[PDB]
RNA sequence: UAGGUAGUAGGUUUAUUAAGAGUUAAACCUAGCCAACGAUCCAUAAUCGAUAAUGAAAGUUAGAACGAUCACGUUGACUCUGAAAUAUAGUCAAUAUCUAUAAGAUACAGCAGUGAGGAAUAUUGGACAAUGAUCGAAAGAUUGAUCCAGUUACUUAUUAGGAUGAUAUAUAUAUAUAUAUAAAUUGAUUAAAAAUAAAAUCCAUAAAUAAUUAAAAUAAUGAUAUUAAUUACCAUAUAUUUAUAUGGAUAUAUAUAUAUUUUAAUAGUCCUGACUAAUAUUUGUGCCAGCAGUCGCGGUAACACAAAGAGGGCG
């Protein structure tokens, strides 16, 4: 049995009674006021608890569970307000004991119906700039550097990447004011990584499961034969997952044209063998199918391939 | 061009956006039709270079992946290749300045070499 | 696309990507999504409901059900909690441009994100590019122009009669202040219709000293002394598949999003029941 | 697109590769010796048993496997010219390295595929 | 149940009209089966499943031959490897995935 | 064959040029088809406001 | 690069008369200017306004001059005085019959 | 359709053939051969894929499109040349039109197009620039193959605008600004909404307007073609796409101080008793009018007919 729900509050607030004629208010609308408590003159709602951005490094997430719908804080104090009987705000008269104890976990959580979606930390600058130290003047590899500092080596290599590219918009002086005030922003409200903390480290011996392992498969061995995970490797037909995990962490004749003075383009001859090289005869015309294949080009632009 | 046996260019892909497909084929079946054997591909679109490219001053190519010791065979066996078949073989160093035409006969700037 | 129409109602509850006032306070009250006391179809169909509102709202059905993909992604620890694996329904929308963009921060919503690529704003490994239905490599970097990102994550820029108006306010407020420490610069805006150099010449407080409240560079497109988006903070969930840099407004794209033993990296604001059910649905297109 | 799976997820046929080398060649011995080995009676047999006939008009065995001698083939091809050195005009010296071209291109051909196999 | 997510073998049970066919299911891939018997199993903790019902298709009857068949016609490894006095591994389990 | 004719209004005579579609008209027995109605002499119910299409109604165009 | 006038076609008009095809009627188009006629391109005669299979010709006429191929007016092909092959049976039997 | 078969089944020979064979022709023998695991006979149908559809799959369906094979070019037979033809050739006949009326000519299943039939399927287009094909020693000639555009939502795909946004006045290094008057749409008087929807505000981008320059093709040739693309007042000259400095373009105050084309936004259609997603309600009809895939609905309280409101799909 579903009826069209019109989504309500699960939580408690004033509803309307009686009102105005002219007024033609919403119980949806009232509740989102209330939320959002009294705008300024400005235009901020200064009183929610999420309008203005966390200088702590400690997210300012959502806990509406928690607090019962009732989101309004004193701005200064950051201490809890309700909605009384007259118009005006006030203290609560009872104090909340899930606001003032909650967990790690919880805080780095931004929605309240799923605890799997959690925040993903951040570098600190002085870190990465270490890392890319690392990577170019001590000339480690990005695997020693992961095993040291806790990341993963593609995230490693992303780091990198990025650390050159600020260092060279440092030089042309393009990193704007503004810009850094963001960066700033961005970083204060984020929880800092860890290298010590070993709950915060990537778990770094992540392989990817493959389509033979998922297909589960049983054997009778003999009660006292034993039977480890290269023998289970050798029954599947794959290389262990050890070696797998190794592996993840580390010709043909081509020939140019003469360019003639005249000429605006070269002639790259690749060498190929027959029965493998041509556009096939018969093939599936895919262009009228909804399964159409569509590429990009050298220059970005959209391709029927 | 002359023969019974032809090394020439089918045409594949769509409207507006040609490439061809390196064949050997009959002198009478159809010019897109199945033919003895596909050699290689020729795309006329050259690759386009970026303005930092084209300001330090790189050419853009046109790529041709073929199968040069079965071409060789079927030149040598006398098959008879198109006027852009044979210059684009003349281009890559099968054929000999011998195949090429009053019309097409200016210093040259690269030279041709094999890489890998 | 599918036009955007009535996405950030309240009396549909739907989650939208977005920082949008709205979306967030219907975020707020939504709770759950309710399962009980429905048939089977009925909660595939608000599974569905809910899921799509915040996974690719901008997609046709049609157009969605083609790209989905049935076989999912995961990765094996070999080091305990139970892996969410049906949390990875909506991981091949990750790969598109647009959505690594809104993951980056580097716009508002998915649909400015979109917008921001059309007008040829972004850029994937140097080249510019205009096509949202564009697919990330894992190593792609991917950049915005640094204006746009502000633009996103800054406050909206005020008309110069609203900024005069606020000031006149704000002014008042002062001098009431000043009268009240002595217990114990006026403007007409009537007059003063259009001219801003005027405008500033005129004020002077301590916390602006020139520009009025909402103009410090009118030339730029966002607010003065940039600061933040009005409810930055709920939305501000720092992605694991995107390493970011907000100084440029790069991003490298280092990984498809997938599911540990913990935690699941698409980031979505529903419980694995939903997204099992959706699942369910776009298997078999509802049958 | 279903049958497509028995030859590699493949749309589109090319024509057959087509033998450079039309029969088996001398220099192939395993082969020669494989025919020219005694061919089995009984059950699994070839050939006519030696007591019973065979069709009047018909003949008895198969036709034997005329072997590629390379060189010779070479040879009758791709004969080099007897008159080695009477040239002139332009157009004759064209043809005449044309001819060379051709010469060099099968010969080549047929040596690499005599090797190749 | 195997791994607490399915069901041990590919099960074939008969409950008076009704003939099941529960199949096991690689981790991942979800409930696939009657309406009845998917919320059987998320009652029960069954997150993997594929099956599909023969002859009568009576809810109620589903309901009580499904966790009949459950409680009846499963055998878990350990079991069975007492019963027959042999090591009983799984492959997968071995392997670390 | 014997074709039903939806709508309220019907305009056919004993000789009107009129489209047949393959619906059933269910109370009525031996009757295995429909009259599709914006085609032929048959005209466009008059007044249709919901479900046009599946009549002849062209959209009023305020 | 221009090439010289040659004793045998000196002018602009003389090259035009030379290469035939109704090239005539076309000094207006453009006025007898030598350097002008071999340095102008195909887009630019379009601009002008003369014919497709004109522009062709011309620009061709004007290429086997640079080289010193043989300009002459090649006449385009024209059907028998009877008929296409297809019509020939047809019209030669009418032919016959009329005479 | 239960018996069929008499060159039929087999043997021996001769002719014909490049060549086997009752394949034809001739001669002489033996009595066979096929068939209820479906013969003979009749009906229908072009066949197929590494093509298309659908399915978990085995399969089933299509045989438009791409490709491979066949057969036919109004109908039937025969002949010639030829390696190969019962040739879209020729001969004679058959059917139906043309004049020129003749031991005539034509047959659009080549491309356009017309009339008809039908529920239903396009331009009497442009170019040989490309890729092929035929002729030619070459020059280059021909090419309704072909390549291009036209019509047609038949199919697919990309775009088809984002961010902010619930009132209006009047009064008076801080900051929960606070009062007062006025107004306030359709519903409805509270979980009854429509509605962040509008309107406003900030910000672009398309198109336009100018300038420039590909690529398909080079020895030269570009139908497509107001070409794609790029720049926004143009150029050069440094660094590492951005930034600054020059050269000239420009115009008002009094050569050098601030500027630098313009600029938007617009969706249908089906449905809301259950199967089946759609709870904000109300009016009209009264087993009639009508609805209906299925079960059913309509007899004054109709969630099912006909509508308004609100809602749900797909787009
Ligand atoms: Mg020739
Ligand atoms: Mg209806
Ligand atoms: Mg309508
Ligand atoms: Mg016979
Ligand atoms: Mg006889
Ligand atoms: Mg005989
Ligand atoms: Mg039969
Ligand atoms: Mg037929
Ligand atoms: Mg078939
Ligand atoms: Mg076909
Ligand atoms: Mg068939
Ligand atoms: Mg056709
Ligand atoms: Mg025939
Ligand atoms: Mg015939
Ligand atoms: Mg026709
Ligand atoms: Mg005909
Ligand atoms: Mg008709
Ligand atoms: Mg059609
Ligand atoms: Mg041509
Ligand atoms: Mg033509
Ligand atoms: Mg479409
Ligand atoms: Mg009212
Ligand atoms: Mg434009
Ligand atoms: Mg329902
Ligand atoms: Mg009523
Ligand atoms: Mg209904
Ligand atoms: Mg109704
Ligand atoms: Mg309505």
């Amino acid at each position: 049995f579903s009826r069209r729900r019109i989504a309500y509050p699960f939580y408690p607030f004033k509803k309307l009674g009686r009102q105005h004629p002219k007024k033609h208010d919403t119980n949806l609308k009232t509740a989102m006021r209330q939320f959002l408590g009294p705008k300024n003159y400005k235009g901020e709602y200064v009183m929610n608890k999420y309008f203005t951005v966390p200088t702590n490094h400690v997210p300012n997430y959502i806990k509406p569970d928690l607090e019962r719908g009732q989101s309004l804080e004193h701005p200064v104090t950051k201490k809890p307000l309700q909605l009384r009987y007259d118009g005006t705000l006030g203290p609560p008269p009872v104090e909340n004991k899930r606001l003032q104890n909650i967990f790690k976990d919880r805080l780095l959580q931004p929605f309240p119906s799923n605890p799997h979606c959690k925040t993903n930390y951040v570098l600190s600058p002085q870190l990465k700039q270490s890392i890319f130290e690392e990577i170019t003047v001590e000339g480690l590899s990005a695997q020693q550097v992961s095993q040291k500092y806790g990341l993963k080596i593609p995230r490693v290599e992303a780091i990198v990447k990025l650390v050159s590219v600020e260092n060279s918009w440092n030089r042309r002086n393009r990193v704007s004011s503004d810009l850094k005030t963001m960066d700033e922003t961005l970083y204060r409200m984020f929880p800092v990584f860890d290298s010590d903390a070993s709950f915060k480290r990537e778990n770094l011996s992540e392989i990817p499961v493959p389509q033979k392992t998922l297909a589960s498969r049983f054997l009778t061995i003999a009660e006292s034969e034993p039977f480890g995970p290269v023998d289970a490797a050798h029954v599947l037909e794959l290389e262990p997952a050890v070696e797998t995990l190794r592996n993840l962490s580390t010709n043909t004749k081509v020939i140019y044209g003469e360019l003639v003075e005249g000429e605006r383009s070269q002639y790259k001859f690749t060498n190929a063998k027959v029965g493998k090289v041509g556009y096939r005869y018969g093939s599936g015309n895919r262009d009228n199918k909804k399964d159409r294949r569509i590429g990009f080009n050298k220059l970005g632009q959209m391709v029927y391939i | 061009t002359c023969g019974l046996v032809r090394i020439r260019l089918a045409r594949f892909g769509r409207k507006n956006s040609p490439v061809y497909n390196i064949v050997v084929a009959n002198s009478r079946k159809a010019r897109d039709a199945k033919p003895i054997e596909v050699l290689g591909t020729y795309v006329p679109v050259p690759s386009p270079v970026t303005k930092r490219e084209l300001k330090r001053g790189v050419v853009p190519i046109k790529d041709v992946k073929l199968d040069f010791d079965r071409t060789k065979y079927w030149i040598g066996v006398g098959a008879q290749p198109s006027e852009t078949v044979t210059k684009l073989l003349r281009k890559a160093g099968i054929l000999n300045d011998a195949w090429a035409t009053s019309k097409n006969s200016r210093k040259v700037v690269f030279e041709r070499m094999e890489t890998l | 696309p599918r036009k955007a129409n009535l996405l950030k109602s309240l009396a549909r509850g739907r989650v939208r990507t977005s920082f949008n006032k709205y979306n967030l306070f219907n975020l707020y009250k939504k709770g759950g999504v309710d399962l009980k006391s429905k048939s089977l179809y009925q909660q595939k169909w608000t599974a569905k409901q809910e899921t799509r509102a915040y996974h690719g709202e901008h997609l046709t059905e049609k157009r969605w059900q083609t790209v989905f993909k049935p076989k999912l992604d995961s990765v094996a620890q070999l080091d305990i909690k139970e892996t969410p694996f049906l949390l990875q329904t909506f991981a091949v929308l990750e790969k598109r441009l647009d959505f690594a963009l809104f993951r980056a921060m580097f716009a508002s919503s998915v649909r400015q994100a979109r917008q921001f690529i059309l007008h040829g704003n972004v850029r994937v490994n140097g080249v510019k590019i205009k096509h949202p239905s564009y697919t990330l490599k894992p190593g792609d970097m991917f950049s915005v122009k640094p204006d746009k990102v502000l633009e996103a994550l800054g406050a909206k820029k005020p008309s110069f009669q609203e900024a005069l108006k606020i000031d006149k306010t704000q002014i008042v407020l002062w001098n009431k202040y000043v009268k009240e420490a002595k217990t114990e610069d006026p403007i007409k805006l009537s007059e003063l219709e259009g001219d801003e150099p005027k405008a500033r010449k005129l004020i002077n407080l301590p916390w602006q000293k020139n520009y009025v409240y909402g103009r410090q560079d009118p030339k730029k497109p966002f607010f003065t002394p940039w600061k933040p988006r009005p409810f930055l903070s709920p939305f501000a969930i720092l992605p694991h598949h995107l390493e970011i840099s907000f100084k440029t407004c790069h991003a490298v794209y280092l990984r498809d999003p997938v599911a540990r033993p913990g935690q699941s990296e698409v980031i979505s604001p529903f419980d694995v029941p939903v997204h099992e059910r959706a699942y369910m649905y776009y298997l078999r297109n509802g049958k | 697109g279903k049958g497509a799976a028995k030859y590699g997820f493949k749309s589109g046929v090319f024509p057959t590769t087509r033998s450079i080398l039309k029969s088996p060649t001398t220099k192939q011995t395993d082969i020669i010796n494989k025919v020219k080995s005694p061919k089995p009676k009984g059950v699994l047999g070839i050939g006519y048993a030696k007591g019973v006939k065979h069709p009047k008009g018909s003949h008895r065995l198969s036709p034997k496997v005329n072997f590629i001698d390379v060189d010779n083939l070479i040879a009758k091809t791709v004969a080099e010219p007897q008159s080695i050195k009477s040239s002139n005009g332009s157009a004759q010296k064209v043809r005449l390295q044309k001819a060379e071209l051709r010469r060099k291109f099968l010969i080549e051909a047929f040596r690499k595929e005599e090797a190749r196999l | 149940r195997y791994e607490n997510r399915t069901i041990y073998g590919d099960i074939d049970f008969r409950y008076h009209g009704v003939k099941l066919h529960l199949r096991s299911a690689k981790p991942g891939f979800g409930l696939r089966v009657n309406h009845v018997i998917f919320e059987i199993c998320e009652c029960a903790g069954i997150k993997d499943l594929s099956g599909k019902v023969y002859k009568s298709r009576n809810d109620m009857n589903i309901a009580k031959g499904t966790i009949e068949a459950f409680t009846k016609a499963q055998k878990t490894l350990d079991e069975v490897a007492l019963g027959r006095g042999k090591k009983l591994v799984d492959v997968r389990k071995v392997y670390y995935s | 064959v014997s074709a039903y004719i939806p709508g309220e209004g019907h305009d056919a005579q004993e000789h009107s040029i009129v489209y047949v579609r393959g619906g059933r008209c269910q109370d009525l027995p031996g009757v295995k088809y429909h009259v599709i109605r914006g085609a032929g002499d048959l005209s466009g119910v008059v007044n249709r406001i919901s479900s046009r299409s599946k009549y002849g109604a062209k959209k009023p165009s305020k | 690069t221009i090439p010289k006038p040659s004793d045998q076609v000196p002018d602009v008009d003389a090259f035009l008369n030379k290469i035939g095809r109704n090239c005539n009627e076309l000094k207006d188009t453009f006025e007898n200017n030598w350097n002008n006629l071999f340095q102008w391109d195909s887009k630019i005669l379009k601009e002008k306004g003369v014919n497709i299979q004109q522009r062709k010709y011309i620009l061709k006429q004007v290429h086997n001059y640079r080289n010193n191929r043989p300009i002459h007016e090649i006449k385009l092909g024209k059907k028998s005085f009877f008929g296409g092959e297809r019509k020939r049976k047809a019209f030669t039997a009418k032919w016959k019959a009329e005479n």
